[PDB]
């Protein structure tokens, strides 16, 4: 089907540039909805313009980044406990998935490893759940 | 340079009680608000031990008993409590401009 | 070789995305160990990383998966395989990301662009001109 | 740790030269500097002159017609030199590496330099 | 002026859209389903699983993407945590790495003036807190702030240029729209006396006009145009008055703006 995947880079990029391209849309559509509430009245059409832009360039980036530094962490662990288990199947993309949110919150502590693992592992559900009813 | 008189020429305190050695700068020696009156303590036989600098900090394992105040031109010394280990000859150093002059030393005793 | 045109869009969003963040690792990783304090350059280089590592992820992924995305605009459109595609998408590509800054800066990094495409065009043909005595 | 070590002549004979080297270890040259101090007796602790942290010098007004201070950054050594002793410069030499506020942290053991004959 | 003309066209015909009774319906109708879609959310955000996952999503970590804390929102967040948060030749040339630094240097020493500082803590606070509250105060000609701030060199720069606009009775008001970059550029030893100082960098968007005193016209700039201005920033702290309560000891040794371009 789409999406070739013959090796683990081709995962490794079609993946990562997938998620980062739904954390920029979302993001910037997320932030083009909060910057036309934040628009302060009687404002000129340059400023206006500014401040949905400055909303859509903040949230943008951000969730993008976010989401395309945990296609690559998932992606990379992914594929390594590929190699080491000798095969993929859902459940190796779930262990890849919540092994991947804890990495993200290292630093925060953890009661923020429950929050981010069950959210990535959740995310991969959906994924693995999607990947499998399209193909 | 910057001609720093430090009073008294000589101390002698108990144990325990706080003993006070003053410098007065014949200038200012601020640089962005930062007093560069640094703090030495020299025992006979050893080289001078910085105690105090930047007016304030305490050098690299000072003790705490060693106090640094002061700013503009009038600057002091506190060793509160103070104990047999300190009696030493103390001066007081500007850092601000070149060359660099040390205060007239002040020998501290016990009583 | 290269994938489907309209599909490599992906693959270079997600290609220099991944260039751009472990690029950012190594440059932000030692740039935090250099500067933080003698007992904690460890966690500066983490903190760096954390901190710097993602920005350039994006700021690589966009620039070249916006570049990808005009190639095949170009390509689509020009439907041939000279490497003036590479010269046009790159122009695009600067222009398009410079936009905020004014119908001069624009233009500017448009031209600045497309020129630093001609010369990475350049080096390439003269590289295969030399191999090929 | 950090020390800082001096190696020159006592009993300097009047209106010859006076050479202590500050071999430094512990830290480099290029990220700290040295000062060069004098303790007279008679008249008290005074500065002589410094090598910068970058690594220019600088000298006392009254003894810059004679001071010469020059490093080697490869053998984490500091030179000191006076071209003409008199009886007035008989003290003892420390070199002090000084840190951030320009404070002269860490000492030589300090070299004692007499002049007579 | 090909281009002013179609600008002029798309923005009156975004004018006349906007303004359309269709138009303007059809916003306001949005609006509204905006109400109730938060309304209708409303009581999740109370719950506490939604303030620990917005937490971990978000964190406040997207302000180092851009953004302006508005005055009371800086005060009333730092009061806040103020209150209860803030309360062979190879391995030679291995060993040169992990060697002391100028940048070591100068970390080090805030580091023992402060235990909690870092990098990363105060880029976080310069970039919620300090540039925030040093530019806006800078656009605005509000010299009681950046008296705390500003060293005697650099506010005496500052308040002879405000003295300038006095004379021809001009006030600054200015607007800061969004501050990016934020970061600490370098870490330096002012020579010869080794002052540790912090080299910070910015971008902030802004709104550069000024306006007769008497009156109240613009005397200089346009209400209307947004710039993109860069601003160095050198930082030292100072070991006295730490314990102030707005500065706590941070002070500004140096304020140049430059870089300045148009923006959108
Ligand atoms: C797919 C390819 C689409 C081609 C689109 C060509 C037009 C590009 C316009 C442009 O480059 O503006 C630069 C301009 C420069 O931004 P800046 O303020 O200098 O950047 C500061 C960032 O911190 C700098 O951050 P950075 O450089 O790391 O990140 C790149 C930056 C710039 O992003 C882009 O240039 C566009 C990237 C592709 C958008 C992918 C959308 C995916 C949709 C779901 C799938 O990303 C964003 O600012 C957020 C973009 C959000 C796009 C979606 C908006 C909501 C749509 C609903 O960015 C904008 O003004 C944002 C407007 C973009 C509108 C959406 C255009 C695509 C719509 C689909
Ligand atoms: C602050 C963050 C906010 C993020 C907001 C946006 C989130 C977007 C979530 C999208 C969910 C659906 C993902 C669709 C991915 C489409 C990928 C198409 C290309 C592709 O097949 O790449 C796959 C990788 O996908 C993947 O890697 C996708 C799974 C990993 C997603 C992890 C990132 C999303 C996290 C969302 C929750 C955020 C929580 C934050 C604490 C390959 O892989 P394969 O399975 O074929 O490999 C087999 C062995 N090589």
């Amino acid at each position: 089907g789409l999406i070739p995947s013959r090796g683990w880079t081709d995962d490794l990029c079609y993946g990562t540039g997938a998620v980062y391209l739904l954390g920029l849309g979302i993001g910037g559509f997320s932030g083009m909805m909060q910057g036309l509430q934040n628009i302060p009245p009687n404002s000129p059409g340059k400023l206006q313009l500014n401040t949905v832009l400055n909303h859509i360039t903040k949230r943008g980036p951000f969730l993008g980044n976010n989401a395309g530094i945990l296609a690559l962490s998932y992606n990379i662990i992914n594929s390594t406990i590929d190699a080491l288990r000798g095969k993929h199947d859902t459940a190796g993309s779930i262990g890849a998935g919540a092994l991947t949110g804890a990495l993200f919150k290292s630093s925060k502590g953890l009661k923020p490893m429950g929050y981010s693992s069950a959210m990535v592992a959740a995310a991969c559900a959906v994924w693995c759940s999607v990947k499998k009813r399209l193909l | 340079d910057i001609v720093l008189t430090q009073s008294p020429a000589s101390l002698a305190v108990s144990l325990g009680q706080r003993a006070t050695i003053s410098c007065r700068a014949s200038e200012s020696v601020d640089i962005y608000g930062i007093s560069f009156m640094n703090w030495f303590q020299q025992k006979p036989g050893q080289p001078p031990k910085l105690l105090i600098y930047a007016t304030s900090n305490q050098g690299s394992g000072v003790p705490a008993r060693f106090s640094g105040s002061g700013s503009g031109t009038d600057f002091s010394l506190n060793i509160h409590p103070m104990e047999e280990d300190d009696t030493a000859m103390y001066f007081c150093q500007q850092s601000k401009e070149v060359p660099r002059t040390f205060g007239g030393g002040t020998k501290l005793e016990i009583k | 070789s290269r994938d489907p045109c309209p599909i490599v869009i992906l693959n270079d969003f997600g290609g220099a995305f991944a260039m751009g963040a472990i690029g950012g690792v190594v440059w932000h990783g030692i740039k935090g160990f250099r500067n933080s304090p003698l007992g904690e350059r460890g966690s500066g280089a983490m903190s760096a990383i954390k901190a710097r590592a993602p920005v350039l992820g994006g700021n690589f992924g966009v620039w070249g998966g916006l570049f990808s995305t005009f190639d095949c605009a170009v390509k689509a459109v020009r439907k041939r395989e000279d490497p003036w595609n590479a010269i046009i998408a790159g122009f695009f590509t600067g222009g398009a990301l410079a936009v905020r800054g004014g119908w001069r800066h624009t233009r500017n990094s448009s031209i600045t662009c497309a020129c630093l495409l001609g010369v990475i065009e350049g080096v390439g043909l003269m590289f295969q001109r030399y191999a090929a005595w | 740790q950090v020390q800082l070590k001096q190696s020159g002549p006592g009993l300097v004979q009047p209106s010859q030269s006076l050479s202590i080297t500050c071999t430094v270890s512990g830290f480099s040259l290029t990220t700290y500097g040295v000062h060069w101090v004098r303790q007279s007796p008679g008249k008290g602790l005074e500065w002589l002159g410094v090598m910068w942290r970058g690594g220019s010098t600088d000298f006392n007004a009254a003894f810059m017609s004679r001071l010469s201070i020059t490093k080697d950054n490869s053998k984490s050594q500091v030179f000191f030199k006076m071209n003409s002793l008199q009886a007035d410069d008989t003290a003892i030499y420390y070199c002090a590496r000084y840190g951030n506020y320009d404070a002269m942290d860490y000492w030589g053991q300090g070299t004692s330099v007499t002049v007579s004959s | 002026k090909t281009l002013k003309k179609t600008g002029e066209t798309m923005e009156h015909i975004a004018t006349k859209a906007w303004e359309s009774e269709l138009g303007k319906n059809t916003r306001k109708a949005a609006a509204a389903t905006a109400k109730k879609l938060d309304e209708s959310f409303e009581p999740v955000r109370q719950t506490k699983i939604y303030k620990e996952v917005s937490e971990v999503i978000d964190d406040g970590e997207s302000s180092r993407y851009g953004g302006f804390i508005t005055k009371e929102q800086r005060r009333l967040k730092r009061e806040r945590d103020l209150a209860s948060g803030k309360r062979r030749k190879i391995t030679n040339k291995v060993g040169g790495f992990f060697a002391e630094t100028e940048s070591s240097r100068v970390y080090s020493q805030f580091k023992l003036m402060d235990p909690t500082f870092s990098n990363e803590s105060f880029t976080r606070h310069l970039r919620e807190y300090i540039v925030p509250e040093i530019l806006e105060a800078y656009v605005k000609g509000d010299v009681k702030v950046l008296k705390k701030w500003f060293s005697e060199a650099p506010f005496n720069v500052y308040a002879a240029q405000q003295k300038i606009f006095k004379e021809q009775d001009v006030y600054a008001d200015g607007r800061i729209l969004d501050i990016r970059g934020v970061e600490i550029v370098s870490a330096k030893l002012l020579a010869p006396q080794d002052i540790p100082v912090l080299v910070v960098g910015c971008r902030a968007q802004e709104i550069n006009l000024y306006r007769k005193k008497k009156t109240g016209e613009i005397a200089a700039g346009d209400e209307a145009n947004i710039l993109m201005s860069s601003y160095a920033m050198v930082f030292t702290r100072d070991p006295e008055q730490i314990d102030d309560d707005e500065t706590e000891g941070w002070k500004i040794l140096e304020f140049v703006r430059g870089g300045s371009r148009q923006f959108t």
